[PDB]
C-alpha cells in the first residue's frame, strides 16, 4: 500500500474486466476443515484424490487444494493456523457444542488484533463493543474480579479467589466480555491456558464456515441487540458426508465468490503486538 | 502447443465436430432445397416467391417461416430471408471483411491468449463458435445508387450511394437482387453510418468504399478518427461472445 | 454581416406590414428602405453552396421599384411584392446556410463564404437598419468591445457528468463512504454516502462535499436548491472504480446536515446560503460549492437503531443529499439553454446536409464536448453561428 | 417515416433531433459478469428473486418547432381557450373532447381539431395582446 | 405478452372464485389423527370449513403415516394441497427431500443404471430417487470411462451417497460421469430437472424452532410464502388454526399453470 | 480508499520533517535476540536489568525492551516468532554452523509468503528465482526425484526411495533450491519435519542480525551471480560479551535507523498483506 | 483541446509544433535483452537494486507565437513594470500577485490579469522608446 | 505515387506517370503498405526508366 490517502476517481466508465473467477482459478489455494468423523465416514484412501481430480473439473490446477483434518471442533478452534488463501471449514453442529463452535465462528469469519496480557501484575479494563478477553489452550478456566475505582474488590476480595466469579469452567477457545470500563483482577489457570487482549473488527474475505446439521443460527453478537448474518457463513443439509463434499466441489466457486482473496498474508490471525 | 497427434487428430476432430453442428447441416440444407428446387420436386409445405420467381434463397425462406412471432409482415420474411442470406451464403463468395473474418479473428485470437485450451477442449468450443458468435447482423445490396438493407431479425431499409436515404423498400425489389448477385456484410449499419455521415463528413469516395466494407478505408477511421466508428466494431467483438 | 441581418428584419417587417388594405402612410417610412435594397443588389452576381451534399446555386437581380404612389394598397399590389420577397427569402436561407457550416480556426469569428465575405463588402453597407433583435444588438456591443449579455432559462453550463469518488473503499465494498453525482445541462444532484452512519466518525459526523467549475461565468442567476439527490435514493448496482466488479448501495436518507453552498468567483465567496432550501439568488459566479454532513441520529426509535449496528455488515447506508438547479441566469457567452433553438438550427442543418466534421466543433456539435472545452475559437464561432441561425429564424423556422 | 434521421449510442446529456415522428429507446440490462458477495447474494441461481434488476432511461423535449399548434409549458393559448369556455359554461360541441382535454386532443388530433384548434389559438393570442 | 396499461379496475374479491371452482387436501400424520381419537373429526372440520366458505363436498382429508412413505406417494389429489409436517428431527433431512420434491414443480426422464453412466447438467440437474429402500453407491468416470478411486468393474469401490433412503435427492459434481449402482429391486431412480415452483402445497411446519435448509448449495437459502410454521399445542388447535386460516394459506399458495405432459 | 490502489505527487516542498528517532523511543519495542552462551559468559542476574536502565540513556522507557534467549541457531531459526516491533539478533560465528546460519539470515532478513505442501499426495516444481522450498523442525531429511513430462523418474523410481537425490540431511531449518520448472516426487521425514512452499517476497525492515566473530560472511542468495549486502546485515568486533552489549546500547538508535518500521505489518495495508 | 495537432516518434533535434496547449511525453524503459557483465552486475534478478534505471527527455520551446502577453528570454517588460513598482514601493494590489511573481502570475492567469498586463506591458513598451 | 521498398537497399517515389525520383517516406509508407494490396514488382525502377 502506503496509498489511501487521496481519493479515486468515481468516474463511471462503466467497464467490468470480465470474470474475476479465472485469476482465483490460476493464482489462489483452498484448504477445506473438516472433522475426522467426516473422512472416517467416507472410508476411503484416496477420497482426498478423487476429490482432487473433481477439483479440477472446476477449475483448480492439481497442487492447488488440500485437506486438513481438525479432529474436534475444541482443537480446531485454538491452533487454527489458516494455512491457505481460502480457507472453508466444515463444522456439523453438535448440540452441546454449540457455543464453543459460536466463539470458534467468531474467530475465523472475523479479523482479530491482540496483545498479551499479564494477569499476574496487571489490573486492566475492556474498552468499547468491541474489546474482548480472547483465551484458548488445553483447558481454559477464568475466574474474574470488578474493581472499584480504588483497586478493591466488588463482590470479591482482590486476595483470595474463592471470592471471584468464575466465567469460564474449562475451556478450548473462550471470548470473555465483563462490563465495559471496569478493571478487573483476573485469575485464569495460565499453566494450561493463554488469555490475551483482543480488538476486533475487519471480518474474513476467507472463510465460509459451511454448517451441517440441525437448524442452525450463530450469533456473534456478543450483545442481544444484534444479529449479523454474512455470506461467509453458509449452510448445507446433511444426507452423507460423502455428499456433503461433492456438494462443496459442485459448487466451490459459488463459495470461494462469497469470500475473496487478498486478505491472508498472516499464518495465523492471531495478531501480535 | 503440446498435441501429441492431437492438434493433428484434432485438427481432425475439430473437424469431426463441424459436421454436426449448426453450420454443418444448415449449410447442408440451402444446397438441397436448390437441388430438390430444380431437380426433383419443390416440398410444397406451403411456399411463397416474394420477387421474381422460386429460388431456394429467396422464396423458400419467403414461406417456410418457422418461430418468430409477434410484429409485422415483411420483418418476418426480411428475418427468414436473412437466416440463409446470412451465414449460410458467407461460406461462399462476398467482398469485404466478411462478418465470421472478425470472428476468426476473435478465435485465433483467445485461443491463444487463454491457458485453459487442452487438445480435449480444442474441437467443440471451435465449432461452437459458428454457431453462436455474432447472433444476429444484417447485410445490404447495392444496385443503382440504391442500398438495401436486411437488417435480420428486426429492420430494413434503402439509400442513395450518394446521400443516404429512408427510401421505399420493397420485397420485391429486394427478392432477386439478393438471390444471384454480391451481397456485403455491412460491417457497419445505417444507425452508425447516418449518425457517422452527419456529424462528421464522409467522402463520396469514401463512401463508396465504407459500403462495400473495404478493408483501407474502413481501418482507416478506426485507426485514426476514433469516433463512433469504434464501436459499432467494437460492440461486435463483444457480441462474439458465446 | 449586421448588412445580413437588415435583409431580413426587412422581409419580416415586409412580409408582414404589406396586406390587402392597410394606408401608404404606415409603410411609406418602410417602403423606402426597401427599395434601396433592391437597387444596391441589381447587377451583382451570387454563389452559394458547394460543400459536403449542399446544392450549388448561383443567383441575379435586376428587379423593379415599388409604386410609391397609391394610397391604400390594393390585392394586385401585395402580389406583384410578394413574388419579389420569395426570391430572397429562398436566398436568405441558401445564404444563411452556406455560412452556418463553415468553420475556422485563425479567424473563427469573421466571415466563410463566398457569398457573405462579398457582402461585408463597402458598397453593400447602405441597407443596415432596425438592430433591436436581441442577437445583432449582442453582436455589435461586442464589435465595439463592450459589454454584452443574453437571456437563459434552464442554461446549459454543465458538461454530462455522471460519476462517483469513494473515500473509504475496501475490496469486497461493504462498508463505502463517498460521493456520486449527475451534472448535466442546469443541475446538479449530489449525494454523500456512508455504509457505518458515521459510527466511528469524530462527532459523528462525516463531512462531504462537492465542487463543480463553470467554464463561463453565470450572472443574474435564479437557483432552486432542495434537500436530497432523488436520482441516488435507491438501491444500485454499481461497477468498481476500476471496473473489476461491482457493488451494492442500498441507501436509507437523512437530512443533509450543516448545509452550506458557496458561489465562487475567482476563489472569492461572492455567495454563501447556510441550509437555506427554496429559491436563491447567485448573482456572479464561475464555481459551486456544495458542503453538507451526515450526522448519526443522536436518538432512534428501535426501527432505526437496527438499520445501524455497532459492527457490520452494514445493510443500510446512511445517505444525505442535495439537488441545485440554474432556473434562469445572464451569461456573457452564448450557451444552450431549454429555451432557444439556436444550438438545434446549427446542427441540424449541418446534420441534413452531411456537412463533414471541421477542425473547430467536435463531431455532431455534440454539447458536451464543445462546453467541456470550450475553447475562445469555439466560442467566437459559435456566437458566429448562433447569430446567423437567429437572423434566419425571423424568415424560416 | 420508418427512416431513422437521427441515432444516438448511449450518448447521455443534450442531443439534437432535427426532424422525426418516432423515437425508439433500445437498452439491455447485462447481468453483472463480476460480483461482490454483497451484490452477488442479490443475484441467486434460483427462485425466489427477490431483488429485481432494474434498467431504465429518461427523454425530455426542452424545446422544439412544430409545424402545427400544440400546448406546452409557456404558452397560455390552450388555458386561454379551455379557460373562456369553462367560465361561460360553454356547451360541449362536435369537436373538441369534453374540456378541451389535452390528452383526448392530442391522441385523436384529426384534421378538423387541428384547424379548429390553430383558429382558436391564434385568436387567444390575439386576445392576450390587449387582455390578460 | 400482456400489454401494460394501467387504469385501476380491482377484480374485487378473488377468494369467491376458489371456493366455489377448487379442492382442498389437507396432509397429516397418522399420530395427529389418533391424537384427536374421534370417529367424526373429519366431518366436524368440515362443517366448521363452510364457515371460512368451502362448500361440502370441497374439503379431502388424506393420512400419511410418516415423513418417509408420504415422500414417495404426493400424488397431490387436490387443487390446492396442505400438508402437515411434524418436527421429528432425526428424520429433519428426510423431510428436507420431502418438501424439496412438493414445494417445488419437478420434470423428469427414467434412467437405466445398468446400461449408461450419467451426470448432471446444472444447478437444475438432480436425480431423485424413492421406494422401499433406496441405496445409491457412484462411481466418478475421467474422460475414458475409467473410475476415479474406484473400478468401475466392483461395487465395492464405489462411494455410498444414500442408505436405504425412502426418498432421496443426489448431488454429484456437475459435468462427471458416473457408474450408477442403485438397488433397483426396492428403488427406483430418475433423472429430474428443476424449476417452476408450487403454487399448492403450504408445508405447515410443526414444532421445533423449525429453520432448515432447502437448498443443494451453501450458497443459498430460500424462503417461499409456501413454507408456513404453526406452534404446536394439541392437534385440535392445530386443525382449528388451519381452518379459521384457510384463505390465508390458500392465499399463499394459488392454481398451477404447468402444461405438465404427466397428468 | 484502502484498496491498495496507488497514486502520490512528490512536489518537494521541502519540509525537512524533524527527529523521526523520537515517534519510535515512545511508541515502539526492541527485542534483543542471543545465544546461550552469551549470557552465561556475563553471569549476573542482573544483567538483563542493567542493560534496561542503560537503555533509558539511548531513550527506551522501562518497559520497552525485551531480552529472548536462543540457545542454539539451530532452535532458534525454527519457529521464527519475532516478539517486538524491532529485532536485532546476535549471532556468534561458529564456522561449521556456517549454512545452518546463513539460511536463519534468509529466513528472518526477508519477508516470506508460505503455503503447505502435501508430499504424500502431489508431485511439486518451483516457479521463478523467488519459489524455494522451506522445511524446519527436529530433523528435517529431504531426497528428491526430479519427473520428466510424464511423472517417471529421471535417475530414480518414483517407487523406491532408494534411487532418490539426498538434498539435505537432518537440518534444523532448510531452504531447498531444485531446477526451476521441473516436477519432482519428495521425500520428507514428516514425523519430524515440516516442508512449505515459499515465495520470497520483500525483505525486513525489522531484523539486524549483527554478526559476532570470523571475517565474515552469510550469503543469502542461492545463486552464484548476485551478492546482497543489505544495512540490516551489521557486524561486531568480539572481545567479550559485556562489551558486545555495551556497543548494542550505545548505538540502538543506529541500529534501528538501519531497520525502521517492519512494512508488511503496517497498519495501514491491505492487498498488500499483513 | 484533446486532439493531437502534431506527434513525433523518436525525432529528437528541431521539430515543430504548429499550435497546441498541451504537450504530452511518452516514453519507456526497456530491460537491455543483451548485458556485457559490467551491465549485468547493475542490474540482478533480486534486491537490492542498488543501480536504478532511468530515462529521460529533454524540450526546450526555443521560440513561439501567443495570443497573449507573456515574459520571455528577451524582453524586458515584465522587468520594467516590475521595476517601476519596486522602486516606489507600490503597494500590493488586487489583480497581481504579490512582486509582480510570474510563476503565480502564470499559474492563475485570469482574464483580469491579462488585460491588466497586457495593459501595463504596452505601456512598458511606450516608455523604453524614450527611457531605458 | 509508386512507393518502392527496394529491400535490402534502395527505396524511390515516383509519380506514376512522367517518372520521377522524390522523397521516399518511411512514414506514408507505413500504413498504404500495412492494409492495401501489394503488387511483386516485377521489374523495378532502374529497369523502368
Ligand atoms: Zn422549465
Amino acid at each position: 500500500n502506503y496509498g489511501i490517502n487521496l481519493p479515486i476517481t468515481g468516474s463511471m466508465d462503466t467497464a467490468y474486466a470480465n470474470s474475476t473467477q479465472e485469476e482465483t482459478f490460476l493464482t489462489s489455494t483452498l484448504c477445506l476443515y473438516y472433522p475426522t468423523e467426516a473422512a472416517t465416514e467416507i472410508n476411503d484412501n484416496s477420497w482426498k484424490d478423487t476429490l482432487s481430480q473433481l477439483f479440477l473439473t472446476k477449475g483448480w490446477p492439481t497442487g492447488s487444494v488440500y485437506f486438513k483434518e481438525y479432529t474436534d471442533i475444541a482443537s480446531f478452534s485454538v491452533d487454527p493456523q489458516l494455512y491457505c488463501d481460502y480457507n472453508v471449514v466444515l463444522m456439523k453442529y453438535d448440540a452441546t457444542l454449540q457455543l464453543d463452535m459460536s466463539e470458534l465462528a467468531d474467530l475465523i469469519l472475523n479479523e482479530w488484533l491482540c496483545n498479551p496480557m499479564d494477569i499476574t501484575l496487571y489490573y486492566y479494563q475492556q474498552t468499547d463493543e468491541a474489546n474482548k478477553w480472547i483465551s484458548m489452550g488445553s483447558s481454559c478456566t477464568i475466574k474474574v474480579c470488578p474493581l472499584n475505582t480504588q483497586t478493591l474488590g466488588i463482590g470479591c476480595l482482590t486476595t483470595d479467589t474463592a471470592t471471584f466469579e468464575e466465567v469460564a469452567t474449562a475451556e478450548k477457545l473462550v471470548i470473555t466480555d465483563v462490563v465495559d470500563g471496569v478493571n478487573h483482577k483476573l485469575d485464569v489457570t495460565t499453566a494450561t491456558c493463554t488469555i490475551r487482549n483482543c480488538k476486533k473488527l475487519g471480518p474474513r474475505e476467507n472463510v465460509a464456515v459451511i454448517q451441517v446439521g440441525g437448524s442452525d443460527v450463530l450469533d456473534i453478537t456478543a450483545d442481544p441487540t444484534t444479529a449479523p448474518q454474512t455470506e461467509r457463513m453458509m449452510r448445507i443439509n446433511w444426507k452423507k458426508w460423502w455428499q456433503v463434499f461433492y456438494t462443496v466441489v459442485d459448487y466451490v466457486n459459488q463459495i470461494i465468490q462469497a469470500m475473496s482473496k487478498r486478505s491472508r498474508s498472516l499464518n495465523s490471525a492471531a495478531f501480535y503486538y | 502447443k503440446s498435441t501429441i497427434d492431437a492438434a493433428k487428430s484434432m485438427a481432425t476432430s475439430v473437424m469431426k465436430k463441424f459436421k454436426k453442428s449448426g453450420l454443418a447441416n444448415s449449410v447442408s440444407t440451402l444446397t438441397d432445397s436448390l437441388s430438390d428446387a430444380a431437380s426433383s420436386i419443390s416440398r410444397g409445405a406451403s411456399i411463397r416467391s416474394v420477387g421474381s420467381s422460386a429460388s431456394a434463397w429467396t422464396d423458400v425462406s419467403t414461406q417456410i417461416t418457422d418461430v418468430s412471432s409477434s410484429v409485422s409482415s415483411i420483418s418476418t420474411q426480411t428475418s427468414t430471408i436473412s437466416r440463409r442470406l446470412r451465414l449460410k451464403e458467407m461460406a461462399t463468395q462476398t467482398e469485404g471483411m466478411n462478418f465470421d473474418d472478425i470472428s476468426a479473428a476473435v478465435l485465433k485470437t483467445k485461443i491463444d491468449r487463454s491457458t485453459q485450451i487442452s487438445p480435449n477442449t480444442l474441437p467443440d468450443i471451435v465449432t461452437e463458435a459458428s454457431e453462436k458468435f455474432i447472433p444476429n447482423r444484417a447485410y445490404r445490396v447495392i444496385n443503382n445508387d440504391e442500398v438495401f438493407e436486411a437488417g435480420t431479425d428486426g429492420r430494413f431499409f434503402a439509400y442513395r450511394v450518394e446521400t443516404f436515404d429512408e427510401i421505399p423498400f420493397d420485397v420485391q425489389k429486394f427478392a432477386d437482387l439478393v438471390t444471384d448477385s454480391p451481397v456485403i456484410s455491412a460491417i457497419i449499419d445505417f444507425k452508425t453510418l447516418k449518425n457517422l455521415n452527419d456529424n462528421y463528413g464522409i467522402s463520396r469516395q469514401q463512401a463508396f468504399n465504407l459500403l462495400r466494407s473495404d478493408p483501407r478505408v474502413l481501418r482507416e477511421f478506426i485507426n485514426q478518427d476514433n469516433p463512433i466508428i469504434r464501436n459499432r466494431i467494437e460492440q461486435l467483438i463483444m457480441q462474439c461472445r458465446l | 454581416m449586421d448588412v445580413l441581418y437588415s435583409l431580413s428584419k426587412t422581409l419580416k417587417d415586409a412580409r408582414d406590414k404589406i396586406v390587402e388594405g392597410t394606408l401608404y402612410s404606415n409603410v411609406s417610412d418602410l417602403i423606402q428602405q426597401f427599395n434601396q435594397m433592391i437597387i444596391t443588389m441589381n447587377g451583382n452576381e451570387f454563389q452559394t453552396g458547394g460543400i459536403g451534399n449542399l446544392p450549388i446555386r448561383n443567383w441575379n437581380f435586376d428587379f423593379g421599384l415599388l409604386g410609391t404612389t397609391l394610397l391604400n394598397l390594393d390585392a394586385n399590389y401585395v402580389e406583384t411584392a410578394r413574388n419579389t420577397i420569395d426570391y430572397f427569402v429562398d436566398f436568405v436561407d441558401n445564404v444563411c446556410m452556406d455560412e452556418m457550416v463553415r468553420e475556422s480556426q485563425r479567424n473563427g469569428i469573421a466571415p466563410q463564404s463566398d457569398s457573405l465575405r462579398k457582402l461585408s463588402g463597402i458598397k453593400f453597407k447602405r441597407i443596415n437598419f432596425d438592430n433591436s433583435s436581441e442577437y445583432i444588438e449582442n453582436w455589435n456591443l461586442q464589435n465595439r468591445r463592450q459589454r454584452t449579455g443574453f437571456t437563459f432559462h434552464k442554461p446549459n453550463i454543465f458538461p454530462y457528468s455522471a460519476s462517483f469518488t469513494l473515500n473509504r473503499s475496501q475490496p469486497a465494498h461493504d462498508n463505502l463512504m463517498g460521493t456520486m453525482w449527475l451534472n448535466a445541462g442546469s443541475e446538479i444532484q449530489v449525494a454523500g454516502f456512508d455504509y457505518s452512519c458515521a459510527i466511528n466518525a469524530p462527532a459523528n459526523i462525516q463531512q462531504f462535499e462537492h465542487i463543480v467549475q463553470l467554464r463561463r461565468v453565470l450572472t443574474t442567476a435564479t437557483i432552486t436548491l432542495l434537500p436530497d439527490a432523488e436520482r441516488f435514493s435507491f438501491p444500485r448496482v454499481i461497477n468498481s472504480a476500476d471496473g473489476a466488479t461491482t457493488w451494492y448501495f442500498n441507501p436509507v436518507i437523512l437530512r443533509p446536515n450543516n448545509v452550506e453552498v458557496e458561489f465562487l468567483l475567482n476563489g472569492q465567496i461572492i455567495n454563501t446560503y447556510q441550509a437555506r432550501f427554496g429559491t436563491i439568488i447567485a448573482r456572479n459566479f464561475d464555481t459551486i460549492r456544495l458542503s453538507f454532513q451526515l450526522m448519526r441520529p443522536p436518538n432512534m426509535t428501535p426501527a432505526v437503531a437496527a438499520l445501524f449496528p455497532n459492527a457490520q455488515p452494514f445493510e443500510h447506508h446512511a445517505t444525505v443529499g442535495l439537488t441545485l438547479r440554474i432556473e434562469s441566469a445572464v451569461c456573457e457567452s452564448v450557451l444552450a439553454d431549454a429555451s432557444k433553438t439556436m444550438l438545434a438550427n446549427v446542427t441540424s442543418v449541418r446534420q441534413e446536409y452531411a456537412i463533414p466534421v471541421g477542425p473547430v466543433f467536435p463531431p455532431g456539435m455534440n454539447w458536451t464536448d464543445l462546453i467541456t472545452n470550450y475553447s475562445p475559437s469555439r466560442e467566437d464561432n459559435l456566437q458566429r453561428v448562433f447569430t446567423v441561425a437567429s437572423i434566419r429564424s425571423m424568415l424560416v423556422k
